[PDB]
């Protein structure tokens, strides 16, 4: 740490010691069902986009290996979480919203755009974690004749509020002159329908949309990936997997009155301090496991091999043992008389290369 | 605002105004030698115990090498300011066991070994009226790790790596200093700090006193029962101000005040989420692949680097300041306590 | 019906969040009720609706537990979806479906059922109703006033109860009679910032609001 | 700019000890004029006299 | 016509503060001091002010340094004459040679074109495509528009960090110097200094 072959006498700050986890435990909520992915993504047909279809799922254990084998896509495109990671951590709650829309207009499905589907149709939260999948429906949703089964909303008098559903069937006036009830001039009918034929490029598609929303952990976790449960040891210093969240310390029983729709409990600077474990229904505080900063106290290489390590600020019971009120000293042999300070170590204690085999010594 | 009362003092070509009588005055001049001495762990600090902010974290450079080194001079020059302040003497002297000072009453002072502390009266109402924050040089992590009801703000302080380093004298090793210090003036004079002790009589070197501020000797001599009451009274006097007014020891409290409100700001600064998506690196590292997460692990290495570095150039600024009022109390001891002073209104 | 005016009384702060927080001082911005604001008494002896602006909040003082429902919307009779309640000593089940109501009440997803215990257990009864990003969230707490004059002082935050999966735009609400009187403190909800103060027991026990006048500033 | 607030309020509390370091300066420049020229406790005054 | 440096250091923010004490109260200590130093000598700075003879006060400044005080008596016209005459080169000085006062000058320097440097630094890119923010409102989205500002923020934000330690270090010198000051009127003003080039 000083780059340098010969060292001269004083006390050099080195590294800190910190005791290593042991054991690894994960901790998933007891749960037997499986969520129905194959009625989201193989269905005989899909909602319109004006009245999009959406799926609470919810109490089951989620499986995402199995949406390529459902559905011939290209990219599971995700916008808060990472697709390879999703059989890990877990989530509250999935909704699965599904419409087919044209293939021009599959990039006006993300966070902060405009244009007509994010306007009037279906529009996203701006702080929207969940991933969208689009694949193609020209065997399934397009006919030579047209297709006259799917429509969509251009007309609407103001914006659209996020997860908002309109399916209102009312003529639309751009004028001051009422339309009362019949379409004539400047009256206009606000849903269209795409008219998908085979015959169109490849922009004009059809393509089918699933967009799975998921919601952070705020309340029981009751959605979450298969992962095994490990059984719960206290008082040791472990890795832990709780409900998704990855940490080190030691588990020690608290008294912390958490309130009953509370799950967790941050600190000062936002690091959790206390969790309530999944399976059983008691109260845990994590605290990080035993460290400390340890100085190496020496004399010149030119002088001696011998050296002291001061760990600091530790009753060492945790590792000639002195103790200091700046920790506790090793190697250093404690006598009852007083020199002048050689080496300053903390609250009036100063070390030394003395005589009285050569050795160092500590001393007041 | 008012500047001060209006005065017309009335001068004459032939007129002047002579003092027939004196007072005896005691004053208090209250000065911060040293502050608190700190020691910032990076590793623990940025990344605590995560591998892949480790990783990203050497390739910054020797950063944390020059702030280490910075803090740890910082903390070698407080212990030198104390000891260039306090520990002037050669030798430690002792009162005798007569306690006639020719009336003048040093009880208030001088100590007394009834207390463990050897401390008198007045450095205990001192000692009493700052209150400390606590800091963590006492092995506080027993404490710690069996946390009670909620946890402390010096537990969080030391979970991210702020620790506090205890300074290498005592306060019982001050309080001996401060003692010889005040045996060597009362029993020698100013013979002590330019030599040898000289023991001489208090009333003579009273003598010196006023012989060096151009009033005779015989002005004391004859006024001797006075000056020691005037004297009697004015340590009463600074009793009963230390005991009433609380605002006389400001400086040292907000000593006290800014060091700790430092290291609130830097514990309260990992919370900020710096431009990334979350402040908790497990977060971050498991709903993440490796680019995404390695780019958000860099923002938020960039931000805790800047808060850092803003912390150890505003402890350096703290430092240069508190170094230049040790260097004058250095002096103040030197010229006030060891001599006479003839500068004026030093 | 009677309409007249009272003061809130620094009433009407609830937990932000569900996170353990305990001896800190907390500074959230949320749709809250501004402290010492002009909150609407009715008192229903005689019905035309009000509207929904940025949630609401409700308080009771019936001793006589002769309030049993809540009802929302924006036509309040079919079309779109309504919430209606049903209370007594079994059920607190939840209707969404359509009823064609009449003027005095005495075909979409998200049908919700809730079969628990009866809401309404000298007795003061709070709720506040919101909804942001088709999120619709109740919050609701007892209170045991003694002094039945008006809202009482005190700071009593409010648990967090139902959040419902999604909803439609509301614009309009109505309240529930009971006959073989009533009289509910109707209060409007701004955007505002707050400064929250937990004890050792994790509860909200002080509140500072930020814009009310210069002192309360300083204090943020 | 709206926008640029709700991005800047992500960046902790710079503008805080920034805010707080300018206001010292501020007050230590007062202190710094106080101690220089009010050194005495009364507004004395030349006789018509000169 | 043109916007002035004031103006446009105003308009984005920074903002000059008056100091407590107004020139009139500075002028009135100041002749405070001097009407206590010529009537009354040093007796005003450690006590009440005495009054004293200005000969006799002279004589005692004479027997301060090691002359004997009957050289005033026997000189005193001639030192009024050059204690009138020096009183005249000084005023000549200043009414001539102006660059005496370059110390106060740059202590206003600095702490302009600091703040001008401030105004500048707006002007800059930092990497973005536009320094103005309404630009980058109007013709990008969310996300490009976010990384922009950023960019701009985190430049800004450095900058005025940069100002704000520079302000400390010349704060710290600033103080130095008005300690040394007191020190002087303390020791000068109020009294006769036996310190060598002081
Ligand atoms: C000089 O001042 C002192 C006070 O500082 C005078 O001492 C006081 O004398 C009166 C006489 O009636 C006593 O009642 C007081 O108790 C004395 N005070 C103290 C503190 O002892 C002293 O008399 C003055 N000198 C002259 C010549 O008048
Ligand atoms: C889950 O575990 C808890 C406690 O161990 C138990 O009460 C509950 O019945 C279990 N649930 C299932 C579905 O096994
Ligand atoms: C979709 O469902 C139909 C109806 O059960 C079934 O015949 C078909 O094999 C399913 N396809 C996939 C890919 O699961
Ligand atoms: C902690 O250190 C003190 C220092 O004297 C000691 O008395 C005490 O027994 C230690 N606590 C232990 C070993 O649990
Ligand atoms: C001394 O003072 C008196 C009274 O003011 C004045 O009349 C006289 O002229 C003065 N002496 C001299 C030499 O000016
Ligand atoms: C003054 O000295 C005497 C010793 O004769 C002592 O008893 C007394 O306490 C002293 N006064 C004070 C105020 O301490
Ligand atoms: C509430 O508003 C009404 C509207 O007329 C007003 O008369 C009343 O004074 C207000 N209440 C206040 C300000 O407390
Ligand atoms: C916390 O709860 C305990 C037990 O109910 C109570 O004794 C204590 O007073 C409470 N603390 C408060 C209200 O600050």
């Amino acid at each position: 740490t000083l780059k340098s072959f010969t060292v001269e006498k004083g006390i050099y700050q080195t590294s800190n010691f910190r005791v290593q986890p042991t054991e690894s435990i994960v901790r998933f909520p007891n749960i037997t069902n499986l969520c129905p992915f194959h009625e989201v993504f193989n269905a005989t047909t899909f909602a319109s986009v004006y009245a999009w279809n959406r799926k609470r799922i919810s109490n089951c254990v989620a499986d995402y290996s199995v949406i390529y084998n459902f559905a011939p896509f290209f990219a599971f495109k995700c916008y808060g979480v990472s697709p390879t990671k999703l059989n890990d951590l877990c989530f509250t709650n999935v909704y699965a919203d599904s419409f087919v829309i044209r293939g021009n207009e599959v990039s006006q499905i993300a966070p902060g755009q405009t244009g007509n589907i994010a306007d009037y149709n279906y529009k996203l939260p701006d702080d929207f974690t969940g991933c969208v999948i689009a694949w193609n429906s020209n065997k399934l949703d397009s006919k030579p004749s047209g297709n006259y089964n799917y429509l969509y909303r251009l007309f609407r008098k103001s914006k659209l509020k996020p997860f908002e559903r309109d399916i209102s069937t009312e003529i639309y006036q751009a004028g001051n002159k009422p339309c009362n009830g019949v379409a004539g001039p400047n009256c206009y009918s606000p849903l269209q329908s795409y008219g998908f034929r085979p015959t169109y490029g490849v922009g004009h598609q059809p393509y089918r949309v699933v967009v799975l929303s998921f919601e952070l952990l705020h309340a029981p976790a009751t959605v979450c990936g298969p992962k095994k449960s490990t059984n719960l040891v206290k008082n040791k210093c472990v890795n832990f997997n709780f409900n998704g969240l990855t940490g080190t310390g030691v588990l020690t029983e608290s008294n912390k009155k958490f309130l009953p729709f509370q799950q967790f409990g941050r600190d000062i600077a936002d690091t959790t301090d206390a969790v309530r474990d999944p399976q059983t229904l008691e109260i845990l505080d994590i605290t990080p496991c035993s460290f400390g900063g340890v100085s190496v106290i020496t004399p010149g290489t030119n002088t001696s091999n011998q050296v002291a390590v001061l760990y600091q600020g530790v009753n060492c019971t945790e590792v000639n043992v002195f103790q200091t009120r700046a920790g506790c000293l090793i190697g250093a042999e404690y006598v009852n008389n007083s020199y002048e300070c050689d080496i300053p170590i903390g609250a009036g204690i100063c070390a030394s290369y003395q005589t009285q085999s050569q050795s160092i010594i500590a001393y007041t | 605002m008012s500047l001060g009362a209006e005065n017309s003092v009335a001068y004459s070509n032939n007129s002047i105004a002579i003092p027939t009588n004196f007072t005896i005055s005691v004053t208090t001049e209250i000065l911060p030698v040293s502050m608190t001495k700190t020691s910032v762990d990076c590793t623990m600090y940025i990344c605590g115990d995560s591998t892949e902010c480790s990783n990203l974290l050497l390739q910054y450079g020797s950063f944390c090498t020059q702030l280490k080194r910075a803090l740890t001079g910082i903390a070698v020059e407080q212990d030198k300011n104390t000891q260039e302040v306090f520990a002037q003497v050669k030798q430690i002297y002792k009162t005798p066991p007569i306690k006639y000072f020719g009336g003048f009453n040093f009880s208030q002072i001088l100590p007394d070994p009834s207390k463990p502390s050897k401390r008198s009266f007045i450095e205990d109402l001192l000692f009493n009226k700052v209150t400390l924050a606590d800091a963590g040089f006492i092995k506080q992590y027993g404490d710690c790790l069996g946390d009670i009801a909620a946890r402390d703000l010096i537990c969080a302080q030391k979970f991210n790596g702020l620790t506090v380093l205890p300074p290498l004298l005592t306060d019982e090793m001050i309080a001996q200093y401060t003692s010889a210090l005040l045996a060597g003036t009362i029993t020698s004079g100013w013979t002590f700090g330019a030599g040898a002790a000289l023991q001489i009589p208090f009333a003579m070197q009273m003598a010196y006193r006023f012989n060096g501020i151009g009033v005779t000797q015989n002005v004391l001599y004859e006024n001797q029962k006075l000056i020691a009451n005037q004297f009697n009274s004015a340590i009463g006097k600074i009793q009963d101000s230390l005991s009433s007014t609380a605002s006389a020891l400001g400086k040292l409290q907000d000593v006290v005040n800014h060091n700790a409100q430092a290291l609130n700001t830097l514990v309260k600064q990992l919370s900020s989420k710096f431009g990334a998506i979350s402040s908790v690196l497990n977060d971050i590292l498991s709903r993440l692949d490796k680019v995404e997460a390695e780019v958000q692990i860099d923002r938020l290495i960039t931000g805790r680097l800047q808060s850092l570095q803003t912390y150890v150039t505003q402890q350096l600024i703290r430092a240069a300041e508190i170094r230049a009022s040790a260097n004058l109390a250095a002096t103040k001891m030197s010229e006030c306590v060891l001599g006479q002073s003839k500068r004026v209104d030093f | 019906r009677t309409q007249s005016y009272t003061n809130s009384f620094t009433r009407g702060v609830y937990y932000p969040d569900k996170v353990f927080r305990s001896s800190v001082l907390h500074s959230t911005q949320d749709l809250f009720l501004p402290f010492f604001s002009n909150v609407t008494w009715f008192h229903a002896i005689h019905n035309p609706a009000l509207p929904f602006n940025d949630g609401v909040y409700f308080a009771s003082t019936e001793k006589s537990n002769i309030i049993r429902g809540w009802i929302f919307g924006t036509t309040l009779d079919s079309k779109t979806q309504s919430l209606l309640i049903v209370n007594n000593a079994t059920n607190v089940v939840i209707k969404v479906c359509e009823f064609q109501f009449c003027n005095d009440p005495f075909a979409n997803n998200c049908t919700f059922e809730y079969v628990s215990q009866p809401f309404l257990m000298k007795n003061l009864r709070e709720f506040v109703f919101k909804n942001i990003d088709g999120y619709f969230k109740i919050y609701s707490k007892h209170t045991p006033i003694n002094l039945e004059r008006d809202l009482p002082q005190g700071f009593s935050a409010l648990e967090p109860l139902v959040d419902l999966p999604i909803g439609i735009n509301i614009t309009r609400f109505q309240t529930l009679l009971a006959l073989h009187a009533a009289a509910y403190y109707v209060g409007y909800l701004q955007p505002r910032t707050f400064l929250l103060k937990y004890n050792e027991n994790g509860t909200i026990t002080d509140a500072v609001d930020c814009a009310l006048d210069p002192l309360s500033e300083t204090k943020c």
